């Protein structure tokens, strides 16, 4: 029986699923998107404020 | 130009005191002035209101808990104005309760609002604002998600381009993984106001990231973070998003805009848990587990809780504490989510040291079913199965140990495994597989012959 060292699975090393791994966004139950239920000025409509292009690529 | 003012009547006369909002007195004895001249409620709330825009929040509270005993009702409707008393500090001690970090008093917020929820029932059981407070407090307990759909479904049959119903669709149509229908109520709610909260464009991006929509991903939380520099979701998604790229340059700007999350809120657990990885990489173990360590006790979500601890267990793992590294690979497995399977290579490892090469199979069985084909489980589960008394589990760790050699013919390892499996059925594959041993050793290690695989080779 070939002597394997027992602790050459044990000792940490960086594995190639750890480097390939890919990070999934995590968040609270709210998905800390803030309904704003006190400030009724907070979702009022002004008829003046037009859509930034930069909301408008969202939008599209 | 001022930002305005509010009239107070004295009682019985015509006299009226007026209070600038830019140079509102103490809140003490506003509430002094408006309790003995007996002033309407509304005037309470509105003043309250303003505190509460300006970050005047004690004075906000003192007002709004006052006026429940000694503003005036003598006026038209002015249980409406009871019922936006009641949901407006009940959903304020809602909003505490998100934000409160000892469990008792987060427990003693959700109970008080609760109470209060209860009494505005005695005055306007189905008020829209009343139904929206009640639905979006259904969240934070999480299990009354059913109740809270129904809720918001009712206001958006009497009102359908109400954007907190809009957002509360979202929220539950994003938990029960409807990211179609969540990014078509977000979308209806920006189109429907374009000066919607920043916040909105932060749940379009988690509805774009979940869609794999990256682009509008990057945007979304880049245009959140324009309108609001302080959106530390929006900091964590885009932080996501460029250490996901793993180019170089991708990962030193995941980094800086972890530090931008942490100087902003350094308890956040998203911010926490990849600065303990970053940390890690940069061998400072002291931060992995501080870091680690605050963030499991600052979340609830069992899929950041596994997370946290497998960065503690990785931290005991290279500290060769292998039983407090397998307490927590331990719990991260009990924590952890159908798609995060790094804890279970660990655990597998940490029993490899505790000699439990079955659970250790299994926990490697569970990694290679989640990536297949992967080298390092590959041949831990063949040495795994080599040594084992089932002639399939030789055949199965033949076909590993053969699928190992083909992507990684330099490991002399998993040469000599496979060859001493093949000595029982196929002497000619053995001795192919210890002269390859042999051949890369001598070559490429150039290194002498072990006396085993000598002996093994002439028998």
């Amino acid at each position: 029986t070939y002597p394997f060292d027992q602790n050459r699975f044990v000792q940490y090393k960086a594995t190639s699923l750890e480097k390939q791994h890919k990070h999934d966004l995590l968040t609270e139950p709210d998905l800390g998107v803030t309904i704003d239920l006190i400030n009724p000025d907070t979702y009022r409509i002004d008829p003046n404020v037009l859509l930034d292009p930069a909301d408008e690529k969202l939008l599209e | 130009m001022s930002r305005g003012s509010i009239e107070i009547p004295l009682r019985d006369t015509d006299e009226v005191i007026e209070l600038d909002f830019d140079q509102l007195p103490e809140g003490d004895e506003v509430i002094s002035i408006l309790k003995q001249e007996h002033t309407q409620l509304h005037i309470w709330i509105a003043l309250a209101l303003e505190y509460y825009k300006q970050g005047k929040t004690e004075e906000f509270v003192k007002l709004l808990e006052a006026a429940r005993i000694d503003g005036n009702l003598d006026y038209r409707d002015h249980e409406k104005d009871q019922m936006t008393c009641l949901d407006t500090l009940a959903a304020y001690y809602v909003q505490q309760a998100r934000k409160e970090k000892n469990k008792d008093n987060k427990k003693d917020l959700i109970t008080q609002a609760t109470l209060l929820y209860t009494m505005a029932d005695k005055i306007i059981m189905y008020d829209q604002n009343h139904l929206l407070g009640r639905a979006c407090f259904c969240l934070l307990e999480g299990d009354k998600m059913d109740q809270a759909d129904a809720q918001f479904h009712f206001v958006l049959n009497q009102s359908p381009n109400n954007i907190p119903a809009l957002l509360g669709k979202a929220c539950i149509s994003f938990n029960k993984k409807d990211y179609r229908g969540a990014l078509a109520y977000y979308k209806k709610a920006l189109r429907t106001n374009p000066g919607c909260p920043a916040e909105v464009r932060l749940g379009m991006g988690h509805c774009f990231v979940k869609l794999n929509k990256l682009e509008k991903a990057r945007l979304a939380f880049s245009r959140a973070l324009e309108l609001n520099s302080k959106c530390v979701g929006a900091l964590v998604g885009l932080a996501v998003l460029e250490l996901n790229n793993k180019e170089a340059d991708s990962i030193k700007n995941g980094v800086q805009l972890l530090s931008r999350a942490y100087t902003i809120d350094p308890s956040n657990p998203m911010v926490l848990n990849h600065l303990a990885n970053h940390f890690f990489f940069k061998k400072d173990y002291s931060k992995v587990q501080h870091l680690a360590l605050h963030a499991f006790h600052n979340t609830e979500v069992e899929a950041m809780q596994a997370e946290s601890c497998y960065q503690l267990a990785r931290s005991f793992h290279v500290q060769e504490d292998y039983d407090q590294a397998f307490q927590y690979y331990y719990q991260a497995t009990q924590f952890a989510s159908s798609s995060f399977v790094l804890p279970f290579f660990g655990l597998g490892q940490m029993y490899i040291y505790r000699g439990d090469k079955e659970n250790a199979s299994q926990c490697f069985e569970k990694v290679l079913k989640a990536y297949p084909n992967n080298y390092e489980t590959m041949k831990i589960l063949g040495s795994l199965y080599a040594a084992s008394e089932d002639q399939e589990k030789r055949d199965i760790a033949k076909g590993h140990l053969k699928k190992v050699t083909e992507q990684y013919p330099d490991d002399v390892e998993a040469w000599i495994e496979l060859a001493q499996i093949l000595e029982q059925t196929d002497i000619q594959g053995a001795l192919s597989a210890y002269g390859t041993a042999t051949r890369i050793l001598q070559e490429k290690v150039q290194a002498d012959v072990p006396p085993e695989i000598l002996n093994n080779v002439g028998a």
